[PDB]
RNA sequence: CAGGGCCCAUUCGGGUCUUGUAAUUGGAAUGAGUACAAUGUAAAUACCUUAACGAGGAACAAUUGGAGGGCAAGUCUGGUG
RNA sequence: ACCUUACGAGAAAUCAAAGUCUUUGGGUUCUGGGGGGAGUAUGGUCGCAAGGCUGAAACUUAAAGGAAUUGACGGAAGGG
């Protein structure tokens, strides 16, 4: 039951901040911002030095 | 040393889990025909590629 | 009691168990050849591992000795007839050289194939398995057959059955039940 | 481009060099890798591994990247390259470069009959680095290489078909395994044996048949 | 001239020397004497009932913060006692009292295995029925 | 539905010659099973043979262990803390 | 006994033996087989005694150890 209402709420808050053009609810007057998150990959779980290091880049 | 502790808890985190009831899917073939579509997603059909073969790509 | 029955075990398992360079081989075997497991790959690396220990045993022996030209004629003689040692190789140095796609193509599912009453590897393991298929005038149903290059001109559909005539089949005969149920 | 500086970089890039069997008869000391990749343009590369070493600081221990590569193609010849780096695609640059450098000629051999093309070597030949001991016999025909992963890898890249080996010390050692696995398979053209008996008339160096194409 | 002798006719010396050195070894020895037979709570077989005396909450080794929670074990054949791991999650509270338990070694050869300090066997099945099967629900118990 | 040179020398046009995905459709094929019969057998059962029936996606639906390393296989998503 | 090489050996320190050892065989004797428990119990045997010589196991543990390296420290020695 709780995952269906963490479920619901996610679901509820896609509706919300879908009329409000940027970011967060009250948009530019807000003060804050809305964040992202880290594409880390696997490199820093239990953290170490990293011994595939990439020769190229896109 | 301490051979006693809480009993209470055992079962803890398996209680716990939310069930999630599984999707139904359609049946993998069988025998030669399971080995069949496995080399043609190795061989032949090498759609996914990184450079390096991959065979559970996480979503990049 | 009575005498026991012999029995042998006729394949054996790798050494290590995953190791990436085998898995791709043996897959890459199986897909060509239309195998369903490793342990039809394993049967042929354990048939061939043993007629490399007796022409290994052989070779040690220096040559007009009796035993070598003995087993040597004979092993060369069973290799030479079921197909998988060409004609002019011949010399029991060759016999070491083999390995297992040699074994492989001599097989009824890929003979099937490669006479062309198949079209595919899969599709002549079926046509063999569901008994259209006689390799003299005897239905054989096993696709690890291993046919003896004078049995290759003989390997044709089988009397009793479709696909060789005089009765079309149970799905056949279904489909014309109501098509003449249809007309009456 | 090249603009080589050695008298045998300069003979190499005139053309007056064809092959590295001319190297290999008067000993010549390579310094430069496009030496080596002019005269075998066909031999291809393997990293084995990438471990990090360090060294301790005042704050914190300072890391690098030790990588080894071995070269080769797959008729008669081998290199073998370790390098320690910042960068792990420096030490794998390096490595190649320090792996085509060390490049040695493999004597294959018969088993028995001498019928083929020669699939094994000629005798038995050891090698040692550290603890680690590395032999290698001579196997039949359809024996292929009977070696743990990373000799075997080296072996394949020499040329040879079928070979028994056998270890002794701590084997896990990579890097010591197959410095002596290298030696082990440099040693075949050191044996003598009774086909080489016969005298040679010691041919002439290039050095001084060409040596007007070098600097001056 | 390394050691040992090694003349044609010293074979006696060479015998008597490797079975005095023989025993300096671990397996040998253990299969010489015969420990198995006497000093083991199974007594050299594989498997062995017991009945469960009570539940124990033995907290593992460090680093490693958890309670491990045994039993301990009568033996059916012997009388002796006996720590027995019950090993998945939620499984001890199948293995409540007074039960006929199976169990085995671990499978260190007679060391006890993990974090957990001194047990060296586990529950494999209770009144008659498995426990993974009680754990992935395909059956259930008996009353008692 | 996702692909090569070329017939073209007709710019992002059919794509022959293939390779694999499809909430797209078609017939063919067969045993597991059931069963007259005969064979089998001391008498049976079963095998071998064979009328009649027996298929196609919720049907006649393969498991057992795993996915940090050793040692094949996650640049995942929820839960616990 | 010492000095220098390193033919060679070795994990290295180092070694004219610790070399002539996977290209493994001159003769012979003794001892060792992961760390504890333990040179402990027990039984012999020698001794006036103190003790000596032989000498386990149950159990426990994933390292204990060797030689070198780079740091850090020293109620060590020098320099700036
Ligand atoms: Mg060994
Ligand atoms: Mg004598
Ligand atoms: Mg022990
Ligand atoms: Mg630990
Ligand atoms: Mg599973
Ligand atoms: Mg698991
Ligand atoms: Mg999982
Ligand atoms: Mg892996
Ligand atoms: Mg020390």
């Amino acid at each position: 039951l709780n995952v269906l209402i963490k479920d619901k709420e996610r679901e509820e808050r896609q509706a919300r901040l879908a009329r409000v053009r940027g970011g967060t609810a009250t948009g530019g007057a807000g003060k804050k911002k809305v964040k992202g998150k880290t594409n880390l990959g696997g490199a820093f779980k239990k953290d170490q030095d990293f011994d595939l290091d990439g020769p190229d880049d896109f | 040393a301490k051979v006693h502790g809480s009993l209470a808890r055992a079962g803890k985190v398996k209680s716990q889990t939310p069930k999630v009831e599984k999707t139904e899917k359609p049946k993998k073939p069988k025998g030669r025909a399971y080995k069949r579509l496995l080399y043609t997603r190795r061989f032949v059909n090498v759609t996914l590629v990184n450079g390096k073969r991959r065979m559970n790509p996480g979503p990049s | 009691p009575r005498a026991p029955r012999t029995y042998s075990k006729t394949y054996s398992t790798p050494k290590r168990p995953y190791e990436s360079s085998r898995l791709d081989a043996e897959l890459k075997l199986a897909g060509e050849f239309g195998l369903k497991n490793k342990k039809e790959i394993y049967r042929i690396s354990f048939q061939l591992s043993k007629i490399r220990r007796a022409a290994r045993d052989l070779l040690t022996r220096d040559e007009k000795d009796p035993k070598r030209l003995f087993e040597g004629n004979a092993l060369i003689r069973r290799l030479v007839r079921v197909g998988v040692l060409s004609e002019d190789k011949k010399k029991l140095d060759y016999v070491l050289a083999l390995k297992v796609e040699d074994f492989l193509e001599r097989r009824l599912q890929t003979q099937v194939y490669k006479l062309g009453l198949a079209k595919s590897v899969h599709h002549a393991r079926v046509l063999i398995t569901q008994r259209h298929i006689a390799v003299g005038k005897q239905i054989v149903n096993i696709p690890s057959f291993m046919v003896r290059l004078d049995s290759e001109k003989h390997i044709d559909f089988a009397p009793t059955s479709p696909f060789g005539g005089a009765r079309p089949g149970r799905v056949a005969r279904r489909n014309a039940a109501r098509k003449a149920e249809a007309s009456g | 481009g090249w603009v080589p500086v050695t008298k045998l970089g300069r003979l190499v890039k005139a053309g007056k060099i064809t092959t590295i069997e001319e190297i290999f008869l008067h000993s010549l000391p390579v310094k430069e890798f496009q030496i080596i990749d002019t005269l075998l343009p066909g031999l291809q590369d393997e990293v084995m591994n990438i471990k990090p070493v360090q060294k301790q600081t005042r704050a914190g221990q300072r890391t690098r990247f030790k990588a080894v590569v071995v070269v080769g193609d797959s008729n008669g010849h081998v290199g073998l390259g370790i390098k320690t780096a910042k960068e792990v695609a420096g030490a794998i640059r390096a490595g190649i470069i320090i792996a085509k450098l060390s490049v040695i000629p493999i004597r294959r051999g018969y088993w028995g009959t001498n019928l083929g093309q020669p699939h094994s070597l000629a005798t038995k030949t050891t090698g040692k680095c550290g603890s680690v001991t590395v032999r290698l016999i001579p196997a039949p025909r359809g024996s292929g290489i009977v070696a743990s992963p990373a000799v075997k890898k080296l072996l394949q890249l020499a040329g040879v078909e079928d070979v028994y080996t056998q270890s002794n010390g701590k084997t896990r050692t990579l890097e010591n395994t197959l410095k002596a696995a290298f030696v082990a398979i440099g040693n075949t053209y050191g044996f003598l044996t009774p086909n080489l008996w016969a005298e040679q008339p010691l041919p002439v160096s290039p050095l001084d048949i060409y040596s007007d194409e070098a600097s001056a | 001239g390394k050691g040992k002798p090694r003349g044609l006719n010293s074979a006696r010396k060479l015998r008597v020397h490797r079975r005095n050195n023989r025993w300096a070894e671990n397996n040998y020895k253990k299969r010489l004497l015969g420990t198995a037979f006497k000093s083991s709570p199974f007594g050299g077989s594989s498997h062995a009932k017991g009945i469960v005396l009570e539940k124990l909450g033995i907290e593992s080794k460090q680093p490693n913060s958890a309670i491990r929670k045994c039993v301990r074990v009568q033996l059916i054949k012997n009388g002796k006692k006996v720590t027995a791991f019950v090993p998945n999650d939620g499984c001890l509270n199948f293995v409540d009292e007074n039960d006929e338990v199976l169990l085995a070694g671990f499978g260190r050869k007679g060391k006890a295995k993990g974090d957990i300090p001194g047990v060296r066997f586990k529950v494999v099945k209770v009144s008659g029925v498995s426990l993974l099967a009680l754990w992935k629900e395909k059956k259930e118990k008996p009353r008692s």
